[PDB]
RNA sequence: UUCGAUGGUAGGAUAGAGGCCUACCAUGGUUUUAACGGGUAACGGGGAAUUAGGGUUCGAUUCCGGAGAGGGAGCCUGAG
RNA sequence: GUCGCUACUACCGAUUGAAUGGCUUAGUGAGGCCUCUGGAUUGGCAUUGCCGAG
RNA sequence: CAGAUCUUGGUGGAAGUAGCAAAUAUUCAAAUGAGAACUUUGAAGACUGAAGUGGGGAAAGGUUCCAUGUGAACAGCAGUU
RNA sequence: ACAACCAACUUAGAACU
RNA sequence: GUAGCCAAAUGCCUCGUCAUCUAACUAGUGACGCGCAUGAAUGGAUUAACGAGAUUCCCACUGUCCCUAUCUACUAUCUAG
RNA sequence: CCAAGCGUUCAUAGCGACGUUGCUUUUUGAUUCUUCGAUGUCGGCUCUUCCUAUCAUACCGAAGCAGAAUUCGGUAAGCGUUGGAUUGUUCACCCACUAAUAGGGAACGUGAGCUGGGUUUAGACCGUCGUGAGACAGGUUAGUUUUACCCUACUGAUGAAGUGUCGUCGCAAUGGUAAUUCAACUUAGUACGAGAGGAACCGUUGAUUCAGAUCAUUGGUAUUUGCGGCUGCCUGACAAGGCAAUGCCGCGGAGCUAUCAUCUGCCGGAUAACGGCUGAACGCCUCUAAGCCAGAAUCCGUGCCAGAAAGCGACGAUUUUUUGG
RNA sequence: UGUGGAACGGGGUAUUGUAAGCAGUAGAGUAGCCUUGUUGUUACGAUCUGCUGAGAUUAAGCCUUUGUUCCCAAGAUUUGU
């Protein structure tokens, strides 16, 4: 029983929530949503989107 | 096929027709699905298979050897998604294959690239061939 | 040639709307009169679906001893009224009522049950009745001693309360709820000794119990046989359209067989599903109704924001493995199980280890309030 | 001559000259006296065999120089 | 000189020819190296800013 | 005359049924009037977007042109038009 | 051999984002 | 019977024989020809380019399909005429 | 049916000529009884039902150590009988899976269900024949597939009351019905067997097909035109907007939906084949002559769906000081 | 006339992604004037940064509400053991 954390959102992870996809160099990626997936797809960084918490903690947001 | 015993049913994302890469090093790399061991009756159903399963596969790309037969072959990676008992769902980044026999011992020596972990439990030689499971 | 199996099942006929939505008990369990005097059935109603994660304890299989996520749903069941009693001949005609007892009062869930009209109607529904309870105390005796000595089934008439609920109905759902105990004299009694008396979920059900659902399906409208059987989509060629069936009958039999799929009304049925396994008997009471043994957040059964089109549970519920019939908010009859069961998957004891209570109206990632609060630190809302 | 092929200036790098490398400026350099490409069952030489003379053939191999340590590539130590 | 039978030699040839090695095109890229960062830990200075390092 | 897929005329069931769905789109207020979704005025929103749903002609039509009145028939709904 | 403006459309390149 | 062509739009036997292609082809292509009944301006062979001509295959692509699902507008539906 | 026999030897364990008795023919044939004021033409797709002349699954009977295979042998049509290359084709031959890929009827089932690949005779080419127009055991190419709004049938949807009226709770006569198959594992290296070999009653874990539901998660869907972004034009500019028959793109709640997701899918009786009991006659003997047991995926029932709209039961109040009961 | 309903508003829950406006020399640079500049005065400048997990939507088939304002104690038809 634990709560995992999202490769791109960063945000936690209860089961049954997301999906998981493992890459070709055998690097595992959990997404909480179909958003985070897609932009993850898209090649978009979570340390550009404002509502990722990479984002946050590299801006100091909250201190 | 009396490997290790039985497997939960998945999403089956590799039907007949499919082409999959080859994760061996026997000199294969466009496994192209001919048919599924294990399939029933049912009209119009294409006999689709998901990893761990024992389909049979022609090679279309690879050493000239290698063509213009039928060998058997284990699914290790597919791209569509399948659930476990935990309720995760799970993918791959492309469809993989590996060339074996029908007892299903490896024809190669190595596996590039991760596996399945319903696969590795089938089927013992794959996962003593392979590195990184799920 | 090419055989292949059929498309639906001739046994689920007609396709037609049901005569009814609250859903009737067909065949109650078969009467053990060793057993304790207990009640046969319960009503309830769908709150909506959630998780579960628990450990498996089935020996032999690959997840044994490991997380397994289950789809589970939700039945709020306050506690029933008992009202009435009913007995039943056994004429060789079948069952056949012999006489109806009610209790002194009747409260107004029950009564709204029998006038379309309720604010504009005089309210006189059990007003003779009241009275000759009140100053006669002989006449309800002398019904109940002939259910007695006759009468050897035994039904209790039990409406429930749906004023406890978040619904807007105030028209309570009677129903006729058989007692499985013994000795008819004895369900008698204990019939007039619940007379006016709630009757809990707890009482009529345990943990881990096999027991039926029964309820109307969900109204879908007509539909065609492509969705209503399930036959094979019509090429792209076809002219005048593809989602039909293409031969509907032969020559001589000269006429359309009733084994042949048409368009027509594709949902609101009566169906009654076997084998539904209790995984938690909730109270209403108590502020851990969610929480588990591994989990011990102080959290209801309630997701963050509410039940989608439901509402809050305040009142006992009861947790069942899978789906059952119906849309949210339906009113679904729990029925003790006809069968007998001895397999290890039935008989295995359920232990829950976590309760999802996230959000259902999206993708709901907080379980608690506290949990977002504590996530979303401060907001702008929350500075000033 | 693209992605340095020929030359000038300036710089970088090297223990050190140098298109070794970089920016700019000119279209230059070789070649029927065979450039270039290809083959060599070609490591090169002192040397060996035959011996009128001239020549022909061989030379992995006891001496000298070069390359390699299964095929490449990178690097520490150390004057090397 | 044509026609012969045979052992064997060589040529062309559909099979959009196959099978090794250098020369290059495009894509990706292990590895060590140079450089920009990072200060668990060692810390002299109830204290508290400064010399410091792998 | 009961017939001739008879002739002429009238009239039925089908039946208040099939249907009156191409061409983006109408809305508000006032006037008139017995009657306004279709008339007129104003406002708004739109389309044709110069190879036009604009302005003229040849052929063809013949008064359809204009004003004032009408709403029996036509304008397959309506009408004060 | 210089040169104060008015009136013109292209082509190529660079940096940033 | 040529300086040719063919199981060809011309071959009944025939799904002719060999090879290629495919896991599998009565299809296609390349060769053979006692060719039932090919053949030289009743024109024969080859042929670049061209073709809304016929035919075989490959890559890309996709609801043609596995296996169907969802959405929009106009109908169908009900109402006034 | 017959038996000379093959069957090392034993006549029908398995075959068994010559004759003879029959059934079917979906093969073409024969005839011309219906139809020429007109019954749309093959195949394929789709869909339902029926038959047994049984491929598989269920239970029985035989030979040889088992183990397998054969007899499909005996009942049995309940339930299944697939994906592809070729041919328009049915048939047919191959590649595989599977327990198996059985054979047929329903106007050679099924064109106001579809398609038009075959036929398709109007255009055109070739081969053969004919002087010719033209002809064909032939080959090839292009070639309009109309109408239901009527009755009935079928699928769903309302619905009047003489038995009072309006409601609530019920019974079930009748009609329908549903589950199916496979794999692996502890029996175990067990029984059996000179050795080698290798089961099974049963249980457990899963899976295939089918059926009924459901939307907690995941996927899909976008008129949430919800949010953001983008191009051309327009409202003087910013801002905010509009048009581009839904302008385009990303995400997108809710709903719907997916063997693309999840859940669920019993046991009682009567039997067929066949095996027994007491037991004679035919003093022996034998399941049968009377009767009684066991006995199949068979049949009927429990259960599940509908509920006679002219089958029924119990219960509630019986137009309020106008008037009616 | 009621633990009433409706229309708004509030809160929660969800979707998207940081609104307009202001300020900052952050910004590749560009152009004029003089005390001549290790925060130059002047002006423009895709973009960037801070207010800002902001702004917008949030039932139309989400939940809740003690908040505000209204509305209902009506009308027509049929019904007798």
């Amino acid at each position: 029983m634990k709560v995992e954390v999202c490769s791109f959102s960063g945000s936690k992870v209860y089961p049954g929530a997301g999906r998981l996809f493992v890459r070709g160099d055998n690097k595992v990626f959990r997404f909480v949503n179909k958003k985070s997936e897609s932009l993850f797809l898209q090649r978009k960084n979570p340390r550009r989107l404002s509502w990722t918490v990479l984002y946050r903690r590299m801006h100091k947001k909250g201190i | 096929g009396a490997a290790s015993g039985t497997k939960y049913r998945m999403t089956l994302g590799l039907p007949v027709q499919a082409i999959m890469n080859c994760a061996d090093n026997s000199g294969a790399k466009n496994l192209y699905i001919v048919s599924v061991f294990g399939t029933g009756a049912r009209l119009n159903r294409l006999p689709a298979a998901s990893c761990g399963d024992m389909v049979l596969a022609t090679v279309k790309k690879g050493k000239p050897d290698l063509r213009k037969k039928i060998m058997p072959a284990i699914v290790v990676r597919q791209r569509k998604a399948w659930r476990r008992k935990d309720g995760v769902y799970l993918y791959f980044e492309d469809n993989a294959g590996v060339i074996v026999n029908p007892k299903g011992e490896m024809k190669g020596s190595a596996i590039t690239g991760p596996v399945a972990k319903e696969c590795a439990d089938l089927w013992p030689r794959i996962a003593s061939n392979a590195g990184t499971v799920v | 040639k090419f055989e292949q199996p059929r498309h639906g099942s001739l046994g689920f006929l007609p396709r037609k709307r049901a005569s009814r939505q609250r859903g009737k008990v067909k065949a109650f369990p078969k009467d053990d009169a060793s057993k304790p005097v207990h009640l046969t059935a319960f009503l309830g109603y769908k709150a909506g679906m959630t998780h579960i994660v628990r450990d498996l304890d089935r020996p032999g299989s690959k997840m044994h001893k490991r997380e397994i996520l289950e789809a589970v749903t939700v039945i709020e069941t306050p506690p029933m009224v008992v009202v009435g009693v009913v007995g039943y001949v056994e004429t060789p005609r079948g069952l056949r009522s012999l006489t109806t007892v009610w209790a002194e009062h009747l409260s107004e869930e029950v009564k709204r049950r029998f006038y379309k009209n309720w604010f504009k109607s005089k309210k006189k529904a059990f007003t003779k009745y009241a009275k000759k309870y009140a100053e006669s105390t002989q006449s309800i005796n002398r019904e109940l001693e002939r259910i007695k000595k006759y009468c050897s089934v035994v039904r209790v008439l039990a409406h429930t309360q749906i004023r406890k609920t978040p619904l807007a109905q105030k028209k309570a759902h009677l129903m006729e709820i058989q007692v499985n105990g013994g000795s008819v004299a004895d369900k008698v009694e204990w019939a007039r000794e619940h007379f006016e008396k709630t009757v809990d979920i707890k009482s009529t059900f345990e943990q881990n119990e096999m027991i039926d659902v029964i309820g109307v399906t969900r109204g879908k409208g007509n539909e065609g046989t492509t969705a209503r059987w399930g036959t094979k989509r019509l090429p792209r060629k076809t002219h005048r359209g593809l989602r039909k069936v293409a031969c509907i009958g032969a020559w001589h039999p000269a006429n359309v067989q009733w084994t042949v799929a048409r368009a027509g009304n594709a949902g609101y049925m009566h169906r009654t599903q076997l084998n539904s396994k209790i995984y938690r008997i909730g109270a209403g009471d108590d502020a851990k109704n969610a929480s588990t043994d591994f989990d011990a957040t102080e959290k209801r059964i309630t997701p963050m924001g509410g039940f989608v089109r439901y509402g809050v549970v305040e009142n006992d519920f009861v947790m069942l493995n899978g789906a059952t019939p119906g849309p949210v908010k339906r009113v679904l009859t729990l029925r003790k199980s006809l069968l007998t069961h001895t397999s290890r998957k039935a008989l295995e004891p359920v232990s829950l280890k976590w309760i999802d209570t996230a959000s259902k109206f999206g993708h709901g990632r907080f379980q608690t309030p506290a949990e977002a609060k504590q996530f979303l630190g401060t907001l702008k809302k929350d500075v000033a």
